[PDB]
DNA sequence: CAAGTACTTACGCCTGGTCATT
RNA sequence: AAAGACCAGGC
């Protein structure tokens, strides 16, 4: 181990991909919700280009 | 370090000392309100209820004081201190302090703030002393700043999320002296270019214009309603211009009875045609134009912003010249407040309607654009046979960019001339514009006639890609529609590269707004601190801060620039 | 046309967007590919053999409004706009109110607004259905009427219909969310949440404490107004020091919900929300889909606001005067396609670049309506009860609500804080601060020829000081006021001192001087 | 907040008066009166009952303010005749018309009604 | 989010027509006979059910805070 | 300079009359004489202003001439011009 | 306060002399500790000198009565060992 | 005219052409405070220092530094008491 | 003083300086379950 | 803490070298509307800076169309220098050329 | 001088309209009984809400919103039921309050639409328009709404909740024959539903020596006073305020002179 | 006495959130 | 809680 690396929202390595919104709404996360932010210190953040 | 404390903006002599925050100030949106007179500002209860003035309690007003100090700060005419003399303060807000209440000659209460208070309201973007004028407090519910429309244009405000600032000045001595140095009527006409600061503007104007016919008949009723709300009406109703047949009266005759005193003036309406001056018909304008007010009746004309707007020799400004400041602000409250009641029943809108003209104007500005397309093509086959000659002072290249322009702009001006000739007497467009309120000639233009050219860097839309304007296009394709001519009017809706086109030249406009402001306000800066200290000394001097005499007479002749006023020689021209 | 087939049957057939491309037909273009790649904008009129201006084209567009983004594709209409006022809409849309996102409900987020009653536009553009506009609005259709009434309107207010505010037009819940952390700093410096007692805890503030649990958190319902205690907490000092967090002035809302957990550090953690309903008044923000924007000028009552023939009183009136410089036309072709969608039933279709929606066909349309083809409507004074000489124009035009709110703008400053080093009021409105007397203002005043306003607000609104000055050496002199032994240091002087009224910036300055070595001696004499 | 409670516009409160009356120095026999917690439903009607009056010179009514409730109503009338004359006979008047028009419409309704 | 009572130009109770127009449109009907079925005359009216989001129904997707 | 020859404007400037009304009001203000009747008025401003028409006012202006010189004008020489 | 109220009429600047600094210095010896505080107490000589100004927000210096504004600050001085440079 | 007339007279008044800048603004023969709230501000300051260049608080923006009526409108005259005409007239209090 | 947990909802009384932490769930993020006091909402 | 920081504090590069970083990349999601989070997470930044009074770098270039949006830019001085995607916008991921 | 004599005729009376034509009166006592019709004609509307549990998503401000605009049957017991403000009683009282109880947790899977039907009240005459049922919330299993309500008497100045009407269709003179709007092309404009002229004209020609006079009305009621009751009430209070104000303005003209 | 370099300045106000250091 | 930086935004 040697880090860890903050993982995108809704990214193949995020815990939501794949999911079909009954499941998100298990999870209390919106199906609408585009993904594309990081969360750092409970913050939302967005890389621009 | 220290020198970087002391430094420019957000430093210590610009930061802190040159400007610096103060307190008995507030600030919340602007709102418009046309019942509050010129010279008042409608605050609302907690700014009032917040900010507080310091009363010296004089035997006169013990009673007053006494009272205003047992409502305590909870009731809004209230008062917060009892500041005895000693200098120790007694807050009523902290329990009822009952032994505390008790006043004498020499303290002071800090009561708060009442209607009638001085206090000077101010527009950030502080450019001219116009910009922070002193108001009247009248207090209105509801939690947004509140003044009138004639004072929009000085302060350069429009309610759309608008924030002013409110002072309050805390002394007698600055009571005074904003009471008598910069309340509103008072800054009527600015010395910047001896014009009025303050015209009738917006809706006021518009109807102003319709109300000021010879179409506007009134009957009895509308006249009583209308006169209610004169407050420098006499009391009597004028005899109507039409009599029995059923009394009514005339728009221009209710109109005479706001025009303060006895206010000579003579202007022309904007559709005054050119030709009714040298041919007959010049006292009687069969258009109902040429205004001539002669002992405060407006005995013939059309009321629009050349008349009582924010120009020379306006009729506001030859009130204020004539009759003073006070009567002056009179003459807009009444203006505003008949007007906008008379509106109340004429009515105003806007629509597609106004947007459409008839089809065979839209036949002949189809036409005109067609003709215009065909005369480029025209230039651009002559100048690929090399056929044309460059133009004296220009090369070949920019001779065709400069025949294409004119070839566009004549069909531009061509077209708009159609669509202005067919706008019908009703439409609420040309009303607008007819009245100066809000708008152009080119903006009826664009949204009937066309669009037109598309300019960026001022000139055609450029060959960003390599050498066609988009991929839609040919390259070296300068046609019209290749290079920025929106052919389609605004009702038309635009092709999608019509429409990228207006975005660039949109955006261009955009640019120059968000960067000229830096260079604009550095250069009023550094004005400013140029001549800060140059003024007229007691000898009629003008000497800067070391006794250096700028000029002998100021402006050379000693007279200050809001009493001047464009004047004929009558004898510099004339033949021996 | 067999791929449009396929695509029409997406569901059941596993043909997507991949598979279109796989087989050929669309291609991605890049910005240096497209100089070399000839592009008809639409198919049935440019491939199509007539008088030719191109003849060998080499890709085609899907459909030109996909070179507008996502926050200009709600735009209705916008071909008809000028290009600045789809600029400011642009802006202003991402400053629109509505439902943020469906589960508001679990985040804990500041400056959360959450419309009530959000409606999906009538006059709707097809991109939108892929922003997920139809799923998440962000505004309400209001039945706009281009009238200049009372002037209330005037400049670019708009007049908004008081009953329909009452009815919940526009209302709004503005959840603010609080975050509070123990922590343990000191050896025995503790941070703790308890609701501290009357005489337990050396610092206090005079707000009320009665509404805290044990906990030191307020269980939700509890309706929290300005300076009420949050979140109780203390720290042990080395008997204890109040950190409890207040609320903002002037809120007067509601706990929504209260939660506890650890953060990363173990500790214990609380982050509480609270929601105040706003209620449209007259000192908000409203702005059309057109970069038509203004304050609600005033709230008439519906009997108040003008009606036609039908009832129909306008929600919000607009000026006239907005429209013609401006030459926003997307406004108004959008009022008109909204009054014959909602009387036909459908939602239109204002997508930018469509060839077969034009003025006249919807003029038409409405006309088959019992309208005026103009959307034209006799309207009838609410106070006199006569006609309006003038036929308003009325019809319901999409208008969001922003999150500009003259409650969370108004300040209001009478002697409060000052600064720890300027001994000026503080910057901001959240430190009770003062507006600040910048130097064009100061310019301005002069020209006025205003000296005592200009030293009021430079002197006595701002920091006031006195000094003692030497009048040997204008540096300032040791004043022990309660014991009167004015003594200045350097010339053994005792007696020829002057006191001086100057602003403690202008005493910063002169010590600020000193440390550099300057001398900026003030000779009263 | 700083909105004003909705009952606040034809609720009275402690101290303020419904009707004040004001004579007008400018011209003869011409008063004022002020309505308080009333808008254009009473002052539209009266005046227009006013004008139905062969006797008034002068009759209108305003709202200073529509934040504020409140209307003047200013009555001129002809000599020998007075303005609190004149409004009062107009209030006793509207009071007529409705009470008539109150009986017609419960016959209409009536009528319509299983008739 | 949920379906307006009370028209807000007018004022007639549209809060009780919202699953008998979902329940019209499902069945049969155009969008504006649906309406007209209501007794939705008037434009304003038919702008709250025509244009309305029930977005409740996405909120009760998710669990309750307690069961 | 002396009382005689004053070369300076006869007429009361903007300032002068700002500045003389706001000293007076705070004069009466903190309980001075009144030198004009007064019809029932309470506000020191006011008082101000009837004394300035009046030409009651207790101030002579001092008006420094570049030079250094000054010219001490009373207000009731002065013409108001308002 | 028993001095009078005398408006500032002209403002001489000029540079300290080091006979100047060390005699309006309320500091003896000059400032010879880097340390602020040595036991929770403002140390003399320290960067936080008790008599070179009002701290603790309740009390009064050792100069004047401070109150925290009363006293305008009290001008402190360091003896350097070498001579320097002013940029 | 007469603004435009003082600017041109503010700039060539002094014998050369002097920029509205920083170079002529901070060149004349003004005083070291009032140079100091124009873009140089410690630079002009250490200057003063150096040569022991005095301000005679004559201009604006010198008083309002230190909190002074300047000597603008409403504070280029001394308002005195005139002691004969308090006892004229009438005097209540 | 009961919480009511995050993810399974089974309200849990939690003492002062206890960690947070849910009985029968193992979650960390607990809620307040709103008090018995009433407030009063005037339908306008 | 590297990426942490990175991420949250927006300065791109070492802590220890924050004034020589770039800013203002990795901002905070805006969540008022939705198509204001939909914009945040499309949107370019060029990352001249804002004081510039060069107008070309801020102008609509003729290649920005179907790129990024013609219209959407705010308003100030960061006007044409903050962009946004249009709707069909794909921006390449990476392929290695061999 | 004296008062004019208005007929009123009755064209069209159901459950929730009233089109009546009120000829030989004014036009502002036209308008006046219009904006006593939405403004001054009292009803029972919840107005106090105390919610005991709200797990519904919707918050306790917003149920308590929707809950006031549920029109309540006050045909009879509005006239009997004293106002709030000028009761003996503090808080609420029988006679100047109608008592409303709710009280719906959602145990079975499929939702539970909470309505106007599960409104309990104690007077047998206001009950929420239910002789379909207005929508309150949506609740899922487990969710639970309870409140207990207080419906007071007002009028539509205070709220529009107490507003007895949708629309009020009022109009004048449908063959512009007094030109009070100027139809800039008359042509295309509809005719009204009251138009008396023929197809091929546009409008009537102009009356000078006329005055506007047959006021058309659609008096449309909410589900709370039917609309002969709403027009009765209406002239009723519009009758009380002159009645008041004559015996103020005779109260103050004795007591100045 | 020219050619080279470096330095200083670049609208006003206002709102919020975030973060690292104390 | 404090001033420092940054960001977004309003006129
Ligand atoms: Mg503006
Ligand atoms: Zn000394
Ligand atoms: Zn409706
Ligand atoms: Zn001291
Ligand atoms: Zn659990
Ligand atoms: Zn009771």
């Amino acid at each position: 181990f040697i880090g860890k690396i903050p993982i995108m929202l809704r990214s193949t390595y995020c815990l939501l991909n794949g999911l079909t919104d009954r499941d998100l709404c298990e999870l209390n996360e919106c199906p609408l919700d585009p993904g594309g932010y990081f969360i750092i210190n409970g913050s939302e953040k967005v890389l621009i280009a | 370090s220290l020198k970087q404390r002391l430094k420019g903006k957000e430093g210590r002599v610009r930061g802190n000392l040159m400007g610096k925050r103060v307190d008995f100030s507030a600030r919340t949106v602007i709102t418009p309100d046309p019942n509050l007179s010129i010279d008042q500002v409608g605050v609302p209860r907690s700014i009032a209820a917040n900010m507080t003035f310091a009363e010296i309690v004089t035997p006169f007003n013990i009673d007053r004081l006494q009272e205003l100090v047992r409502r305590g700060n909870s009731q809004y005419p209230g008062a917060k201190y009892i500041i005895r003399d000693n200098g120790d303060r007694i807050d009523l807000r902290f329990h009822p302090k009952p032994s505390d209440l008790h006043l004498q000659t020499g303290y002071k209460v800090e009561r708060h703030m009442c209607d009638g208070d001085i206090v000077i309201f101010n527009r950030q973007p502080t450019l001219h002393k116009m910009s922070m004028m002193g108001h009247r407090v009248r207090i209105l519910p509801w939690s947004t700043f509140r003044l009138n429309l004639s004072v929009t244009t000085p302060y350069n405000a429009d309610f759309d999320g608008d924030e002013m600032n409110l002072h309050l000045p805390q002394s007698l001595e600055t009571r005074a002296e904003i009471q008598e140095l910069a309340m509103v009527p008072r800054m009527i006409v600015t010395p910047q270019s001896n014009r009025p600061v303050m015209g009738i503007v917006q809706d006021t104007l518009t109807a102003v214009r319709k109300f000021t016919k010879r179409d506007v008949f009134l009957e009895r009723g509308e006249v009583m309603n209308l006169l209610m709300f004169l407050s420098t009406w006499d009391g009597k109703v004028p005899q109507p211009a039409i009599l029995k047949p059923r009394p009514l009266w005339t728009g221009k005759q209710i109109f005479s009875l706001i025009i303060p005193g006895h206010i000579n003036c003579i202007r022309t309406h904007s559709t005054h045609p050119d030709d009714e001056d040298s041919g007959p018909y010049k006292h009687i304008s069969p258009g109902d134009t040429k205004v001539v007010v002669e002992n405060g009746e407006l005995i013939m004309g059309i009321l629009c912003k050349k008349s009582l707007g924010t120009s020379a020799g306006s009729l506001v400004h030859i009130s204020y010249l004539e009759m003073g400041h006070d009567i002056t602000r009179l003459f807009y409250s009444n203006i505003q407040t008949v007007i906008n009641n008379w509106l109340l029943i004429e009515g105003h809108t806007i629509g597609i309607g106004d947007s459409i003209a008839d089809s065979k104007t839209y036949q002949d500005i189809q036409n005109t654009i067609k003709k215009a397309k065909q005369d480029v093509i025209e230039v651009i086959e002559k100048a690929h046979n090399n056929e044309l000659e460059p133009t004296p002072g220009n090369t070949l290249r920019q001779t065709f960019e400069n025949q294409v322009n004119r070839i566009l702009n004549d069909a531009r001006d061509k077209t708009g001339s159609s669509a202005q000739k067919s706008l019908s007497e009703y439409n609420n467009f040309k009303s607008m514009v007819v009245s100066g309120a809000k708008g152009s000639k080119i903006n009826i233009s664009q949204v009937i006639a066309v669009v037109g050219q598309q300019n960026v860097e001022g000139k055609r839309i450029p060959f960003g890609f390599k050498h066609r304007t988009l991929p839609h296009f040919i390259k070296d394709d300068y046609g019209p529609e290749s290079r920025g001519f929106v052919e389609n009017s605004y009702l038309a809706g635009l092709t999608p590269t019509e429409f990228f086109f207006h975005a660039m030249g949109g955006r261009e406009g955009l640019i120059d707004t968000a960067v000229k402001t830096a260079e604009t306000g550095y250069i009023q800066r550094r004005l400013i601190k140029s001549m800060e200290s140059v003024m007229v000394k007691y000898d009629a001097t003008v000497r800067n801060s070391i006794n250096q005499v700028v000029q002998l007479r100021y402006g050379e002749d000693g007279l200050a620039g809001e009493s001047v006023e464009f004047q004929n020689l009558a004898t510099l021209k004339p033949s021996n | 046309k067999r791929h449009i087939d396929q695509l029409k049957e997406r569901e059941y057939n596993n043909y997507s967007w991949q598979d279109l491309v796989a087989s050929g037909v669309v291609e991605y273009i890049d910005t240096l590919e497209e100089e070399t790649v000839m592009l008809a904008m639409t198919p049935d009129d440019l491939q199509e053999k007539e008088v030719a201006y191109c003849s060998t084209y080499t890709h085609c567009e899907i459909h030109p409004s996909m070179i507008l983004g996502v926050c200009a594709s709600i735009i209705p209409f916008p071909d008809h706009n000028q290009s600045p006022r789809n600029t400011y809409q642009s802006a202003m849309g991402k400053q629109a109110m509505g439902v943020y996102i469906t589960n508001f409900h679990v985040r804990m987020d500041t400056l959360a607004h959450v419309l009530y009653y959000p409606q999906k536009p009538l006059v709707t553009t097809r991109s939108m259905e892929y922003l997920r506009f139809r799923e998440l609005p962000a505004g309400i259709n209001s039945i706009v009427a281009i009238a200049s009434y009372t002037g209330y309107n005037q400049e670019d207010s708009v007049i908004m219909n008081r009953s329909a505010v009452d009815r919940g037009f526009f209302r709004s819940v503005f959840y603010r969310s609080y975050k509070e952390q123990e922590s343990k700093k000191g050896f025995d410096q503790e941070e703790v949440f308890e609701k501290p007692t009357r005489e337990t805890c050396q610092g206090m503030r005079h707000a009320i404490y009665d509404k805290l649990d044990d906990d030191g958190l307020i269980a939700p319902g509890v309706r929290v107004s300005g300076d009420d205690v949050i979140i109780g907490k203390t720290v042990t000092l080395p008997t204890k020091r109040d950190c409890s967090t207040f609320l903002r002035t002037s809120e007067t809302g509601i706990v929504d919900q209260v939660m506890v957990t650890l953060n990363q550090e173990g500790y214990k953690f609380c982050k509480i929300r609270v929601r105040s309903v706003r209620i449209p008044q007259i000192g908000d923000k409203f702005a059309s889909r057109h970069g038509q924007k203004g304050t609600c000028g005033i709230q008439y009552r519906q009997e108040d606001m003008p009606f036609t023939c039908e009832g129909i009183t306008p929600d919000i009136i607009i000026n006239p005067h907005a429209i013609p410089s401006r030459m926003t036309i997307g406004h108004l072709i959008e009022c008109l396609q909204g009054k014959v969608s909602a009387n036909k039933g459908e939602i239109g279709d204002a997508t930018p670049f469509n060839d077969a929606v034009n003025v006249q066909k919807i003029s038409n349309l409405l006309s088959d309506y019992g309208y005026h083809l103009r959307g034209n409507e006799v309207l009838y004074n609410g106070f006199t009860g006569r006609k309006i000489t003038s036929q308003i124009f009325i019809g319901p035009t999409y208008y969001q609500r922003l999150k500009h709110m003259v409650d969370d703008k108004i300040h209001s400053r009478a002697r409060g804080p000052i600064q720890i080093l300027n001994r000026q009021p503080m910057e901001g409105r959240s430190r009770d601060g003062g507006l600040r007397f910048g130097e064009m203002e100061r310019d301005c005043q002069i020209a006025h020829g205003a000296a005592q306003f200009l030293r009021e607000r430079l002197f006595e609104a701002s920091d006031p000081y006195q000094v003692h000055v030497c009048n040997l050496c204008g540096i300032m002199a040791i004043a022990n006021t309660r014991t009167h032994t004015y003594e200045c240091r350097g010339c053994r002087n005792k007696t020829q001192i002057s006191l001086v009224r100057m602003p403690y910036a202008c005493k910063l300055l002169f010590q600020e001087l000193m440390s550099m070595s300057i001398a900026p001696r003030m000779m009263s004499v | 907040m700083n909105a004003p409670p909705a009952f606040e516009s034809f609720l009275l409160f402690e101290g303020e008066k419904k009707i004040t009356i004001n004579k007008d120095t400018k011209v003869p026999n011409a008063c004022l009166f002020t309505i308080n917690k009333e808008d254009h439903t009473l002052g539209n009607i009266i005046k227009s009952q006013l004008l139905k009056d062969p006797q008034v010179l002068f009759a209108g009514y305003k709202v200073p303010h529509p934040l504020e409730h409140k209307i003047i109503i200013r009555v001129q009338t002809t000599p020998d005749y007075s303005p609190q004359e004149a409004f009062t006979n107009a209030i006793t008047d509207l009071i007529s018309e409705l009470s008539l028009l109150e009986e017609r419409f419960r016959v209409a309704i009536k009528d319509k009604q299983e008739g | 989010m949920i379906i307006p009572v009370r028209c807000f130009t007018c004022g007639k109770i549209v809060g009780n027509k919202w699953e008998a127009y979902l329940g019209l449109l499902q069945a049969e009907y155009t969008e504006g006979d649906a309406l007209d079925a209501l007794g939705l005359k008037r434009y304003c009216c038919r702008r709250m059910l025509l244009a309305h989001v029930d977005l409740i129904e996405k909120l009760l997707n998710y669990a309750p805070l307690e069961k | 300079q002396a009382n005689q020859k004053r070369i300076t404007t006869p007429y009361m400037t903007k300032y002068e009359r700002a500045r003389v009304l706001g000293t007076r009001a705070l004069q009466i203000a903190m309980c001075a004489p009144v030198m004009v009747e007064l019809e029932g008025e309470t506000d020191p401003l006011l008082i101000a202003m009837k004394e300035l028409k009046a030409r009651k006012i207790p101030i002579i202006i001092r008006r420094y001439l570049p030079d250094g010189s000054y010219e001490d004008w009373g207000v009731d020489e002065l013409i108001i011009t308002d | 306060s028993a001095c009078p109220l005398r408006t500032i009429k002209r403002v001489q600047f000029g540079v300290l002399s080091p006979d100047e600094l060390k005699r309006m210095s309320v500091t003896e010896g000059g400032i010879k500790y880097p340390e602020t505080t040595e036991g929770g107490r403002p140390k003399l000589g320290g960067l936080m000198d008790p008599r070179q100004g009002v701290i603790e927000r309740t009390g009064r210096c050792q100069t004047c009565a401070g109150n925290m504004t009363e006293c305008p600050g009290h001008f402190g001085h360091i003896e350097l060992a070498k001579p320097v440079f002013h940029v | 005219y007469r603004h435009l007339a003082l600017l041109c007279d503010t700039m060539t008044c002094r014998g050369h052409l002097m920029a509205i800048t920083r170079h002529g603004v901070n060149r004349q023969d003004t005083g070291p405070l009032m140079k100091c709230s124009f873009e140089e501000t410690v630079d002009v300051l250490m200057e003063a220092a150096a040569h022991g260049e005095s301000d005679p608080m004559k201009g604006v923006s010198e008083n309002i530094m230190l909190g002074q009526l300047a000597p603008a409108g409403t504070g280029c005259f001394d308002l005195l008491l005139d002691a004969e005409k308090c006892k004229y007239g009438m005097e209540i209090p | 003083m009961i919480y009511i947990c995050g993810e399974c909802h089974t309200e849990n009384e939690i003492k002062s300086r206890d960690p947070i932490r849910c009985r029968e769930c193992g979650y960390r993020i607990m809620y307040k379950k709103r008090t018995k006091r009433l407030v009063v909402f005037d339908a306008r | 803490d590297g990426l942490k920081y990175s991420l949250a504090t927006g300065n791109w590069g070492d802590q220890k070298k924050a004034h020589q970083a770039r800013a203002g990349v990795s901002q905070v999601l805006n969540r008022l509307t939705f198509a204001s989070t939909l914009s945040h997470l499309r949107r370019l930044n060029s990352p001249i800076g804002r004081d510039g009074k060069l107008a070309k770098p801020r102008q609509l270039h003729n290649t920005l169309w179907g790129m990024v949006c013609p219209a959407e830019t705010p308003e100030g001085h960061a006007v044409g220098l903050v962009k946004n995607l249009a709707l069909m916008a794909y921006i390449s991921v990476g392929s290695q050329p061999s | 001088p004296y008062a004019n004599q208005p007929t009123v005729r009755i064209t069209e009376l159901t459950d929730e309209n009233v089109k009546f034509i009120i000829e030989n009166t004014d036009l502002a006592v036209a308008n006046s009984i219009r904006r006593v019709f939405i403004a001054e004609v009292p009803i029972i509307a919840i107005d106090w809400v105390q919610i005991d549990a709200n797990s519904s998503v919707l918050h306790d401000e917003f149920i308590a919103h929707r809950l006031g605009l549920i029109p309540l049957i006050s045909d009879d017991i509005v006239d009997k039921l004293q106002y709030s403000r000028d009761c003996t009683c503090e808080e609420f009282c029988p006679e100047c309050s109608v008592e409303f109880t709710l009280d719906v947790r959602c145990n079975e899977d499929q939702t539970r639409h909470v309505t106007s039907r599960d409104l309990i009240s104690n007077s047998p005459r206001v009950i929420p328009v239910t002789s379909d049922d207005i929508l309150i919330v949506k609740l899922r299993k487990g969710q639970e709404l309870r409140l207990r309500a207080y419906a007071k008497k007002g009028f539509g100045k205070e709220h529009a909740k107490w507003n007895p009407t949708a629309g009020v269709a009022f109009e004048y003179d449908p063959d512009n024959a007094l030109r009070h709007t100027v139809y800039p092309k008359p042509e295309e404009w509809p005719k009204s539903e009251y138009s008396e002229l023929d197809e091929d004209e546009s409008q009537a020609p102009y009356d000078p020596n006329g005055k506007p006079e047959r006021f058309y009305y659609n008096v449309e009621s909410c589900g709370s006073l039917r609309p002969e009751t709403i027009v009765l009430s209406a002239l009723s209070g519009l009758k009380k305020k002159l009645s008041d104000l004559q015996t103020q303005l005779s109260h103050e003209i004795q007591s100045d002179v």
